[PDB]
Order: C-alpha cells, then sequence, then structure tokens
C-alpha cells in the first residue's frame, strides 16, 4: 500500500534522473581550466595584489 | 653569607662555614632553575593558553619565578658587596631590593593559595579576568612596594635598615624592620599550609596515596610552605639542625619550582620534550 | 520616527534655556545626536553633537562653552543647555539624528525644532544665493569647498539637505553622492575635492526652497548660504 | 581618522562592552542536558521541579538551585548537532527501574563513550522505584541471566545489579540516584553532582589532582 | 508489487551507473599533469575579528566584500566590518541552538536558524535603526542546516528531517517543498544565476535541485560518510563537498559524476566547511584538527595551511572579490586572510 506508492515515486525520481544529459569528463575539465586561467589575475588570493591596493594590508 | 640569615637575625659560627656554602650553591641551582622556567613559560606561553583559571595560575607562576629571579641575584649581589667600604648606594638599594622581591615572591604565593581556595570552594563563582588580574597584581606587587618601602621610610634616616655584616636588614633590640619580611612571609606560608590541607580534605575523599603525594610535593614549593623552617631559625638559633634545613629546602626553591610546578606536568614536559626532540 | 523639540522662546540678554527632543519610533540608544541651528533669514549652522553612549561630544567653535549637551538614553530625551544668550544665538534649532556604522546614513531625520529669539574651520561657498528655474527642466547647484574632503578610507564628506518652504530640512545627499530614502531617484549630484553640483533632473513642484551643503569631514561641521531654488 | 570612523569604532567598542558583560555571565550558567528515553517519565520529573520552582524543538528550561542559573536542555539517529551539547556540564539521564532496560542501555552506551561528552558528567537517575519495590515484592518475573544476586530479594540486590550494570559501560564521573515515585527533593541532589563535578574540573586545570 | 518496484529501482541504478562510468573518458588529474602548481600559499591574519562569547557555527560575507555576518551558539549574531573590525550590529538570537546563518545580497537582511526549527529573517535596514525580526519561517519538522537568500523575498533551507524548503518571506509560506534526501540535510550552496541550488544531507548523497520546478534534478555519491559542507565553483557548473569522511570531492553537474578527492593520510578528522576561490584555483577546506587548509583545487595538492585557530574551524568564507578569506572556529575566534 504505502511501501507501494513510495517504491512507485522513487522508481519515477530515477526514471527522471537516469535520462539527464551527460557530457565527458574532458569537457568538465577544459570548463574548469577555462574559468580558473580566465580569471587568475583578479584572484587576489592566489596571486596575492599590492599593499597600496589591498584594503587589508 | 647563610641563606637563614633572611630569617633569622643569627648564624652559629661552627655551621657558617657549610652553610654559607650550602646558599651559594643553592642559590646557583635556583637562579638557573628560573631562567630555564621562565624561558619554558615565555616559549610555551602560546602552547598552554587554556581556561581562565589555569591561565591565572600560569600567571602567578611566572610572576613568582621572576620574583624569585630577581630577588635571588639581589641576595647574592648583597653577599659580594663590602659594607665599610659603600656605606650607600649598594648595599641599601640591595637591601630595599631585596626584602621587595621576596615580599612579591611571597605574595603571589599567597595568590595561588587563594586562587586555589576560590576554584575549590567557591565552585560556582565566576568574575572578570581582567579584575582578577587586578586584584592580583595589585597584592602580588602593591603590597610589596607598600611594605618595603614604609620600612624603609621608617628606618633609613636613623640608619637601620642597613645590616652590619651581609647586606641584608636588622634586628638587634631596637628597631626591628626584620619583621618586615618574617612576619608577612611566614603568615602567608600559614594560609598556604591551610590551603594545602583543604586540597587533601578534596583528594582524600575517594592511586589515592600517589595522587596525594604528587599534589602535596607540587604545592609545598609553590606554596612556599618550606619557608615555614624559619619558625624554627627564629624559635631557636640552632638545637639540632634548623639552619640546615632551611637552606636545604629553601635556597634550592627554583630548583623545586622547575622540577615540579614545571617539570611534573605532563603536558608542559610532552611540548618540551617534542620541541627538544 | 519622530522628533518632537521643545523649550524654543524669547529671552531676555544674557540668561539661559533648555532645549530637549523627544525621540518615537527608533532606538534613540543607538543613535548618534546633533544640534544644528538656523538663523532667521540665513543659512544653517551646526552647534553641538552627542555620541551614542554619551561618550563623544563636540561643541560648536563659536559658542562653545556658553552651552552643553546631553542625552538621557530610558527617557529618549536630548538636551541643550544654554547659558548667557546674545542677539547673536536668535536662530531656529533643530534636533538631528545620525547613525555611523558602515554604510549608515547620517543626518536622515530632523525634527521641526524650535526657534530661539534673543532680544582652521573649513569655508564653503555657496556661489549663487538662487537660481530661477521653470519647472520640468533640469537644475544644477554649485557648492565650493576649501579643503579637499576626499578622506584616505575612500569616502567623501559632504552633505546635501533642502529646506522646502516652511519645513525643516530632508537629506538628499549623504557623503557627496549617495541618496538618501524617502527622496525621489531624480535628484543626484557629482563633484570632485572643493567643488560639487547638485543634479535634479525632473525638477517637480515641492522642490522649490533652499538647498544646503554641509561637510562633515571634522569638526566643526560647516554650512554654506544654500540656494534658492525658486518657482 | 575621518571621525565618521571614529563614531563608528565608537559603536564597536560598545557593543564589546555588551559582549563582555555576558561572558561572566555565560559561565556562570549550568548546562544540563535531559535524555529520558521517554515522554511520561519526563514530564512528571519536570513537572515536579516546576512546582518546586513556582511555589518548538529543544525545550529549554530556566531556574535556579540554590542562587545558581541552570538551563536543562531536554531535546532515530543524532550524530552532528547532537555535538553542540559538549559545552554542558551534566547530562540527567532519567530512566525508570521498574520497566525492562536493554534500550535504555544501549543509547546510555552510545552517549557515555562519545568524545562529545568526555568533559560532562552523568547523573543517572533511576526513578519509578517505589513501582520496582512493589513489582519486587508482589511475585513479578525478576531481573535474571546475570542476576547472581537472588531474585526475590527485597530491594537492594535488584538496584545493585542495576547500577553495576550502568556503570559498566565505559572505557568524569558517573552519579546515580534511586529517587522514589515522584520525589521529595530533586534540585538539591543535582546541585550536589554538579557542584563535584565542576570541583574536579577546576582541580585539573590547577593540575592539582 | 513491491518486490517488482524494488527491481525496477536496483534496474535503473544501474542504468545510472553505467551511463556515469560512460562519460568517464579520463581522470580529472590526468588532464591536470601539465598544470603550473601554485605552490605555497602563505596567508597571514591580517584582521582578528574577536568577540563571540562561544563557538562560531557559521559566518557569511557580504557582496560589498566588506561586511561579514558570524554566529555564534552564545546566541549573538554579529555584523563585523571586516576592514577596520569594528562591529557592525549584534544582533541576540532568541534560540541559542543556532547552527546557520546568511547574509542578504542586497545587504538589507540577515537569515540565521538551527534547533528551533526555525529560519529566522532580521531587517538590518529599518527606520527605527534596530534589527528587528522580520520573519520566523516555520514548517520544518526537524533541525536547520543551512539558508541562503536567493533574493529578498526568496529563501531557501536545508532541514535535518530530510527535507529543503523554498520561502516567500512576504508570505511566510513554504512557495516549495523539495523531498528525496534519507538522513539529514547538512549543507546547500546557491548558484550565482539563483535559479538551483546543491544539498548534502548525511546519507553520503549530494542533490542539485532546480527551485522553479521543486524537482530532484540530479543526485551525486561516492562519499562515505555525513556530508557537511558544500558549494559552487564560481559559475554553477560544479560543486565541492566535505565529508566526515576527511575527503573533499569536486563533483560537475554535467559530467554528473566525481572529479577530484582532496584528501591526505594525515587527514582522519572530518571537514566542517568548503569554499572556493575567486578565480576557482583554491578551494579552501575547514577542518577538526583545528586547521584550515587551501588546496589548489585543479591539482588536488595543498596549496597551503591556514593554522592559526585553537580549536575546530567550523566556517570559512571568500568575498565576492576574492579579496580575503575569513575563517570562523570554535575558538570563539574569526580571522581575516590575506
Amino acid at each position: 500500500t504505502a511501501s507501494i506508492a513510495q517504491a512507485r515515486k522513487l522508481v519515477e525520481q530515477l526514471k527522471m534522473e537516469a535520462n539527464i544529459d551527460r557530457i565527458k569528463v574532458s569537457k568538465a575539465a577544459a570548463d574548469l581550466m577555462a574559468y580558473c586561467e580566465a580569471h587568475a589575475k583578479e584572484d587576489p588570493l592566489l596571486t596575492p595584489v599590492p599593499a597600496s591596493e589591498n584594503p587589508f594590508r | 653569607t647563610s641563606f637563614s640569615i633572611l630569617m633569622s637575625p643569627f648564624v652559629p659560627s661552627t655551621i657558617f662555614p657549610v652553610v654559607k656554602w650550602i646558599t651559594y650553591v643553592g642559590l646557583g641551582i635556583s637562579i638557573g632553575s628560573l631562567i630555564l622556567c621562565l624561558i619554558i613559560e615565555a616559549l610555551f606561553w602560546k602552547q598552554i593558553k587554556k581556561s581562565q583559571t589555569s591561565h591565572t595560575r600560569r600567571i602567578c607562576m611566572v610572576n613568582i619565578a621572576l620574583s624569585l629571579l630577581i630577588a635571588d641575584v639581589w641576595f647574592i649581589v648583597g653577599a659580594t658587596v663590602d659594607t665599610t667600604v659603600n656605606p650607600s648606594g649598594v648595599c641599601t638599594a640591595a637591601v630595599f631590593f631585596t626584602h621587595f622581591f621576596y615580599l612579591s615572591l611571597f605574595f603571589w604565593m599567597l595568590m595561588l593559595g587563594i586562587l586555589l581556595a576560590y576554584r575549590i570552594i567557591l565552585v560556582f563563582h565566576h568574575m572578570a579576568q581582567h579584575l582578577m588580574m587586578a586584584v592580583g597584581f595589585c597584592l602580588g606587587y602593591g603590597c610589596p612596594l607598600i611594605i618595603s618601602v614604609i620600612t624603609i621610610a621608617v628606618t633609613q634616616p636613623s640608619n637601620t635598615y642597613k645590616r652590619k655584616d651581609v647586606c641584608w636588614l636588622n634586628w638587634s633590640n631596637g628597631s626591628k624592620p626584620l619583621l618586615a619580611f618574617v612576619v608577612p612571609a611566614l603568615a602567608i606560608v600559614a594560609v598556604n599550609f591551610v590551603v594545602v590541607l583543604l586540597v587533601l580534605t578534596k583528594l582524600w575523599r575517594p592511586a589515592t596515596i600517589i595522587r596525594v603525594g604528587k599534589s602535596l610535593l607540587i604545592l609545598t614549593p609553590l606554596l612556599g610552605l618550606t619557608w615555614g623552617f624559619g619558625i624554627g631559625t627564629i624559635v631557636d638559633s640552632q638545637n639540632l639542625a634548623w639552619h640546615v634545613i632551611f637552606a636545604l629546602l629553601n635556597a634550592f626553591q627554583g630548583f623545586f619550582i622547575l622540577c615540579f610546578g614545571i617539570l611534573l606536568d605532563s603536558k608542559l614536559r610532552q611540548l618540551l620534550f617534542n620541541k627538544l626532540s | 520616527v519622530q522628533l518632537v523639540e521643545s523649550g524654543g522662546g524669547l529671552v531676555q540678554p544674557g540668561g539661559s534655556r533648555k532645549l530637549s527632543c523627544s525621540a518615537s519610533g527608533f532606538a534613540f540608544s543607538s543613535f548618534g545626536m546633533h544640534w544644528v541651528r538656523q538663523a532667521p533669514e540665513k543659512g544653517l549652522e551646526w552647534v553641538a553633537y552627542i555620541s551614542s553612549g554619551s561618550g563623544t561630544i563636540y561643541y560648536a567653535d563659536t559658542v562653545k562653552g556658553r552651552f552643553t549637551i546631553s542625552r538621557d538614553d530610558p527617557k529618549n530625551t536630548l538636551f541643550l543647555q544654554m547659558t548667557s544668550l546674545r542677539s547673536e544665538d536668535t536662530a531656529m534649532y533643530y534636533c538631528v539624528r545620525s547613525i555611523y556604522y558602515y554604510g549608515s546614513s547620517p543626518f536622515d531625520f530632523w525634527g521641526q525644532g524650535t526657534t530661539l529669539t534673543v532680544s582652521a574651520d573649513i569655508v564653503m561657498t555657496q556661489a549663487t544665493s538662487s537660481v530661477p528655474v521653470t519647472p520640468g527642466e533640469s537644475v544644477s547647484i554649485s557648492c565650493r569647498s576649501s579643503k579637499s574632503l576626499l578622506h584616505s578610507n575612500g569616502n567623501t564628506y559632504l552633505y546635501w539637505f533642502l529646506q522646502r518652504p516652511g519645513q525643516s530640512p530632508q537629506l538628499l545627499i549623504y557623503r557627496m553622492s549617495n541618496l538618501a530614502s524617502g527622496v525621489p531617484d531624480r535628484f543626484s549630484g557629482s563633484g570632485s575635492g572643493t567643488a560639487f553640483t547638485l543634479t535634479i533632473s525632473r525638477l517637480e513642484a515641492e522642490d522649490v526652497g533652499v538647498y544646503y551643503c554641509m561637510q562633515h569631514l571634522e569638526y566643526p561641521l560647516t554650512f554654506g548660504a544654500g540656494t534658492k531654488l525658486e518657482l | 581618522l575621518s571621525a565618521e570612523d571614529k563614531a563608528a569604532v565608537e559603536r564597536s567598542k560598545m557593543i564589546d562592552k555588551c559582549l563582555s558583560r555576558e561572558k561572566t555571565y555565560v559561565k556562570r550558567l549550568v548546562k544540563i542536558l535531559l535524555l529520558g528515553a521517554g515522554e511520561s517519565g519526563k514530564s512528571t520529573f519536570l513537572k515536579q521541579m516546576r512546582i518546586i520552582h513556582v511555589n518548538k524543538g529543544i525545550h529549554e528550561y530556566d531556574f535556579e538551585i540554590k542562587n545558581v542559573p541552570f538551563k536543562m536542555v531536554d531535546v532515530s539517529e543524532r550524530k552532528r548537532w547532537f555535538e553542540c551539547f559538549d559545552s554542558v556540564t551534566s547530562i540527567l539521564f532519567l530512566v525508570s527501574s521498574s520497566e525492562f532496560l536493554t534500550e535504555s542501555l544501549n543509547i546510555f552506551e552510545t552517549i557515555v563513550n562519545n568524545r562529545v561528552f568526555s568533559n560532562v558528567s552523568i547523573i543517572l537517575f533511576l526513578n519509578k522505584t517505589d513501582l520496582l519495590e512493589e513489582k519486587v515484592q508482589i511475585v513479578s518475573i525478576k531481573d535474571y541471566f546475570l542476576e547472581f544476586e537472588g531474585d526475590p530479594h527485597c530491594l537492594r540486590d535488584v538496584q545493585k545489579f542495576l547500577v553495576e550494570c550502568f556503570r559498566n559501560k565505559r572505557r568524569k564521573p558517573l552519579y546515580h540516584h534511586f529517587t522514589t515515585s515522584i520525589n521529595t527533593e530533586n534540585i538539591r541532589l543535582v546541585f550536589r553532582d554538579v557542584k563535584d563535578t565542576i570541583l574536579h574540573d577546576n582541580l585539573k586545570q590547577l593540575m592539582l589532582q | 508489487e513491491l518486490d517488482q518496484l524494488r527491481q525496477e529501482a536496483e534496474q535503473l541504478k544501474n542504468q545510472i551507473r553505467d551511463a556515469r562510468k560512460a562519460c568517464a573518458d579520463a581522470t580529472l588529474s590526468q588532464i591536470t599533469n601539465n598544470i603550473d602548481p601554485v605552490g605555497r600559499i602563505q596567508m597571514r591574519t591580517r584582521r582578528t575579528l574577536r568577540g563571540h562569547l562561544a563557538k562560531i557555527y557559521a559566518m557569511h560575507w557580504g557582496t560589498d566584500s566588506r561586511l561579514l555576518v558570524s554566529a555564534s551558539q552564545d546566541g549573538k549574531l554579529i555584523i563585523w566590518d571586516s576592514y577596520t573590525t569594528n562591529k557592525v550590529h549584534a544582533i541576540p538570537l532568541r534560540s541559542s541552538w543556532v547552527m546557520t546563518c546568511a547574509y542578504a545580497p542586497s545587504g538589507n537582511y540577515v537569515a540565521c536558524g538551527g534547533l528551533d526549527n526555525i529560519c529566522s529573517i532580521y531587517n538590518l535596514k529599518t527606520r527605527e535603526g534596530n534589527v528587528r525580526v522580520s520573519r520566523e519561517l516555520a514548517g520544518h519538522t526537524g533541525y536547520l542546516s543551512c539558508c541562503r537568500f536567493l533574493d529578498d523575498n526568496q529563501i531557501v533551507t536545508s532541514s535535518g528531517d530530510t527535507t529543503c524548503a523554498l520561502w516567500d518571506i512576504e508570505t511566510g509560506q513554504q512557495t516549495t517543498t523539495f523531498t528525496g534526501h534519507t538522513g539529514d540535510v547538512m549543507s546547500l550552496s546557491l548558484a550565482p544565476d539563483t535559479r538551483l541550488f546543491v544539498s548534502g544531507a548525511c546519507d553520503a548523497s549530494a542533490k542539485l535541485w532546480d527551485v522553479r520546478e521543486g524537482m530532484c534534478r540530479q543526485t551525486f555519491t561516492g562519499h562515505e560518510s555525513d556530508i557537511n559542507a558544500i558549494c559552487f565553483f564560481p559559475n554553477g557548473n560544479a560543486f565541492a563537498t566535505g565529508s566526515d569522511d576527511a575527503t573533499c570531492r569536486l563533483f560537475d553537474l554535467r559530467a554528473d559524476q566525481e572529479l577530484m578527492t582532496y584528501s591526505h593520510d594525515n587527514i582522519i578528522c572530518g571537514i566542517t566547511s568548503v569554499s572556493f576561490s575567486k578565480s576557482g584555483r583554491l578551494l579552501l577546506a575547514g577542518y577538526d584538527d583545528f586547521n584550515c587548509n587551501v588546496w589548489d583545487a585543479l591539482k588536488a595538492d595543498r596549496a597551503g595551511v591556514l593554522a592559526g585557530h585553537d580549536n575546530r574551524v567550523s566556517c570559512l568564507g571568500v568575498t565576492d572579490d576574492g579579496m580575503a578569506v575569513a575563517t570562523g572556529s570554535w575558538d570563539s575566534f574569526l580571522k581575516i586572510w590575506n
């Protein structure tokens, strides 16, 4: 009864999640490095800025 | 120069050739142990700051060590400087300084005893950290300053703060400035004694003997119970052997502080051995 | 929010008076408070400042020491005690609310204030005492300063207030750039160190009146003559 | 500073004062979890203390036993969130000695062995002891399979077995009591346990033990 | 019929496992064997924000990268000026057992919540000048782990009742309820576009939810214990988790599988917080060994160590300009690093 309904919900959710579009890990790696290289100069913790501009130095 | 000269008005001439050397050896070991203790405290200060009660205790420890270092150096100075050639300057500055810093030692030990009593009896009582700092520094250094300055102001113009032979302080059928050290110090010792018993009152309620003995021997040097032997060196001249006991248990007080109040704590031992490797 | 001031009136030469402000509808203990004067036909002028916690107190150098400031937080009542009142003190006084934390809006509320009649510091020139305008046309107003207000912390501390005819001033511009709450977004302004032009796009009615400019860079706070937009 | 910083700074200082004024109170406050594995017994016991005192999620109860601020917290799986209670002085664990107790014992074992609770003492209240006495006197199945102390006793051997079962899942002290049906005194008997707890904590902090 | 549905669920799980195995053409580490390591990044304590009276459990930065809301177990919620170490506000909470905080993107609001099962939203900019409770949001059966604002009138909560909620603050009613977790939800993070979010929930499983639709859009697994921290790479197409199994992991939504594990053999304590640097080059993770570390995200090596905390680091956060990073630990101290 109730267990049947819970199992139906679980099966429907698994079906909905299974059919989603998937891409290779290489594209994920490429996009992560693309973001990291695109904004390297604007990452002050990664690249420390001069104290004359730093709001904490 | 005997250590008992702090408490004792007199030192027997027969035992003096041994008592003076006991005092020199003990004072060397004491100054060395105090230097080592304060170096350890400064180096490991940031690694031991865990609780407010332990914080106040470590403050009292550091101040006791500082007071005994200063006063031990000053006592050796007063022992090495002749009175006839230097009626002033040294040997009167030395006297006031050594008196003040011994009162600092004894009043910091009293502060440690009061802290123990306050943390054992008034368990549900808390008071501002800076206000405890205020009381501790006002009693441990304010009271010694007040007492020693009053003594010098009531003695020096009449030339009694000086001694005759060894540059410490006088008591001879007249002006008695020595009772500005013997009276307070031993009084404090009495108080500390009560405190020690109270702690035993709490450690005998339930390795009971081992723990009780460890507590007793970690509290006797830091609360200065050994200074109670001074009573004897005022009560009688020698009798059996009071001056020898005084020198053997009180001159090395810095050594005992280092060995027990520093080198018997498990955490400090672990940190020091890890650093030394 | 409501600051209701009381105590005004006429005094004989010399004498004394105690003005008060009742604060209702805000956390008066958290707000610093100012007393700001205004001569009957002249510009504004600053009188005194009491801080949150009844600590910092600043006085106008003109009548300093002859008056004092105080606050009563439980009663939410502010006080200014004037002593030895000469004719130069004849002005309408206003009690002003200002809170100081990052991003706050100092001088955000003004009472109606009360009249009080009797029978180096930085200077700003209000270059014009009047600008004729036609409603619906954009207007722009000039104040000149005698020192840079761009402090090293990145701020600039000039303020623009508006007294509409018969009212108490309302903050238009706080800190040389910003816009207060309750004023239309058509008000703005810009400037550089020692110069500023206030901009009103789409001048509407009720914008007639006098615009005032003040320095909260250091003390005292100095006021200009105020430009009277006429219509 | 541009003085609008100065006022700003002053504001911060005021806030600091307030926080300092609360530090001393936070130390003065004693926290006690209430873990009882049931609903009726906890309600009755809290009702008794509330009668003594008067004369949502967590149900914080605030009271005083001898002019000491006391907060009793009284909050499946309890693993990550159940770690904010490592700041409490005690854990009052109410179980009834007239209803058998494997689940109560297992919950006790999970509680006590947690590193969250190493600096937290535990006060084992065994209540409904009148019910236990009646259950033993009147012919009823008595605790068995390790109770080598005689089932048909009056009151003592069964109690000793219960406690010596409760003190055995420990690899701060573990107090215990045998309060009666409701009780006559309950606040002065938790006050003693918390005072001994804090005294031992103070003694440890003074390297004096 | 129950057995048939269980078999169908097992078949679907096998299909999902095979699909995720398919796209794993190469491990993320292999494509990173040619990137210049960032080396040792030594960050000092520019500011120490002291004043909390007890354990700090959560912290949040402002969008101006200067204001900061921190939140501790003593019942206080303090707003600091990071630049000047000034306490802008001190908000006393009605329930001390509180384990989250948030700072509205517009800066007009902050949020908090905890063991009272309530998400309290406070108005910072009121005419009356005090920070008052704008709304108490109620409806969660369990304790509240984390709350984030999408905007000034929509908030998102996660609770230890296997449930997240999207609330309309004006009405006060759950506009959407997200269900599907098995265990207690511990942390959620919102994407930069504020249309999606991710959640970790004590069942070693993470879920990407759609705010508008309300359905569990994606799921991820791989961890071994409670997931205590979660955040997005600063583009909303990656997210990193920390767990009590002493292992951080970087997942990607589109690849729909695990990409890296940040771990060390000397790391045996769990992970309390994670937050990315602005460029995504640094993942700063808080731990229970009293320390906070800094991983070069793209190389899985340890770029730095933010030692300085005497107790467990419970929260950390990198600004919106990436200038500083704030760490709050159970030592009642908050520290700004740059």
